[PDB]
């Protein structure tokens, strides 16, 4: 359930 | 599920530009809300969003003059677009991106955005009447002329809306007085036009004005 | 930074063949076994609807005949079987490196049969000559392919600089253009002359048509 931060997105 | 966007169709240049979007159907504490803009032709360009926890992320081009705000209670969220030029005319669509898809998955049908001093106008309509120099065979074509407006854009539709088959509604032309002007037309049965009523209904909600004019047959 | 480059600008494919438009990345768009490379359609009048999300993935309600493949940089299109509606134009975007962008877009046009314009003509209404404005308007319905001309006539004599035109996209049925052209006279000029013609040139026709009115006359 990946989240997005400053254009990326990652899991947790 | 419904994303429907309110503001201003005109901004003065140097000013600031105010959007919202009202979203009904889920809350906005849940996904990413963004807005996005398309320029006069046609290109696109993403704006940003802010989260579901109320974090902003941002197009590293427009970071100095923009900000994006939110309102949990009346479910809304908002762009603001300072100092504001002519390169900033464009329509302002905003969109979701939810988890199923990673991707913008649900749009507003977007607001057309116009950067200028002049102030708006609505249009004068006059009829296109269907005649013997406008039939063909069992089809005859009639239309409306939208004369004279600003700024863009204006919407028009037959019947209210149940006449759409053979109707076609031309892309705008800006006069040299700088108003714009259109057509709409649409073909129908010549045997028809004695006994059937065709309306056409414009819409320029810049000026707030909707117009209904009636079209009927030129006979000599 | 990253720069998301369509290919090609506008692709014309006929009814029931296939279509294919690219799309390359500078860098790469992957991230945890995902492309986050995704293709839109966009129409006239509409927002972007999405059509393939994450590269492969269709969208509901978006029909079989779409399909998205490649990964990294590289990534394509498909429509196959391609519809009378799907003359729109279509972007990709990535969303995973910023800043976040779209591709230029890639227009696509449904080849079909060679079709001659409909003229017809309409004088302008005397509620707007009453402004001291005269709008003589052309009409050139439902032709293909798109190229056409169209010259005003006064009297026989040919105008310049004192018209414009436009034309719609193609339409989702039966794949033609159709094009409008608008004559702006003053209400003393409208009135000097009688016959107002429109003279239109297209590959359907064997020769020139002139769609004529006489003012004043049926």
């Amino acid at each position: 359930q990946l989240i997005n931060t400053n254009g990326s997105w990652h899991i947790n | 599920q419904l994303l429907e966007q309110s503001g201003p169709s005109l901004v003065k240049p140097s000013q600031t530009l105010s959007l919202t979007c009202s979203v009904t159907g889920d809350s906005i504490t849940s996904g990413y809300w963004n807005w996005i803009r398309k320029f006069p032709g046609n290109k696109l360009e993403y704006m940003g969003y802010i989260s579901y926890s109320g974090s902003t992320y941002y197009n590293l081009s427009l970071r100095s003059r923009i900000s994006i705000t939110r309102d949990t209670s009346k479910n809304q969220y908002y762009l603001q677009l300072n100092s504001v030029t002519t390169e900033d005319t464009a329509t302002y669509y905003c969109a979701l991106i939810t988890t199923t898809t990673y991707a913008m998955d649900y749009w507003g049908q977007g607001t057309t955005v116009t950067v200028s001093s002049a102030s708006t106008k609505g249009p004068s309509v006059f009829p296109l009447a269907p005649s013997s120099k406008s039939t063909s065979g069992g089809t005859a074509a009639l239309g409306c002329l939208v004369k004279d407006y600003f700024p863009e854009p204006v919407t028009v539709s037959w019947n209210s809306g149940a006449l759409t088959s053979g109707v076609h509604t031309f892309p705008a032309v800006l006069q040299s007085s700088g108003l714009y002007s259109l057509s709409s037309v649409v073909t129908v049965p010549s045997s028809s036009l004695g006994t059937q009523t065709y309306i056409c209904n414009v819409n320029h909600k810049p000026s707030n004005t909707k117009v209904d004019k009636k079209v009927e047959p030129k006979s000599c | 930074e990253l720069t998301l480059t369509q290919s090609p600008a506008s692709l014309a494919v006929s009814l029931g063949q296939r279509a294919t438009i690219s799309c390359r990345a500078s860098e790469s768009v992957d991230g945890y076994g995902n492309s986050f490379l995704h293709w839109f359609q966009q129409k006239p009048g509409q927002p972007p609807k999405l059509l393939i999300y994450l590269a492969s993935n269709l969208n509901s309600g978006v029909p079989a005949r779409f399909s998205g493949s490649g990964s990294r940089t590289d990534f394509t299109l498909t429509i196959d079987p391609v519809e009378a509606d799907d003359a729109a134009t279509y972007y990709c975007q990535q969303n995973n490196v910023d800043p976040w962008t779209f591709g230029g877009g890639t227009k696509l046009e449904i080849k079909r049969a060679v079709a001659a314009p409909s003229v017809f003509i309409f004088p302008p209404s005397d509620e707007q000559l009453k402004s001291g404005t005269a709008s003589v308007v052309c009409l050139l319905n439902n032709f293909y392919p798109r190229e056409a001309k169209v010259q005003w006539k006064v009297d026989n004599a040919l105008q310049s600089g004192n018209s414009q035109e436009s034309v719609t996209e193609q339409d989702s049925k039966d794949s033609t253009y159709s094009l409008s052209s608008t004559l702006t006279l003053s209400k003393a000029d409208y009135e000097k002359h009688k016959v107002y013609a429109c003279e239109v040139t297209h590959q359907g026709l064997s020769s020139p048509v002139t769609k004529s009115f006489n003012r004043g006359e049926c």
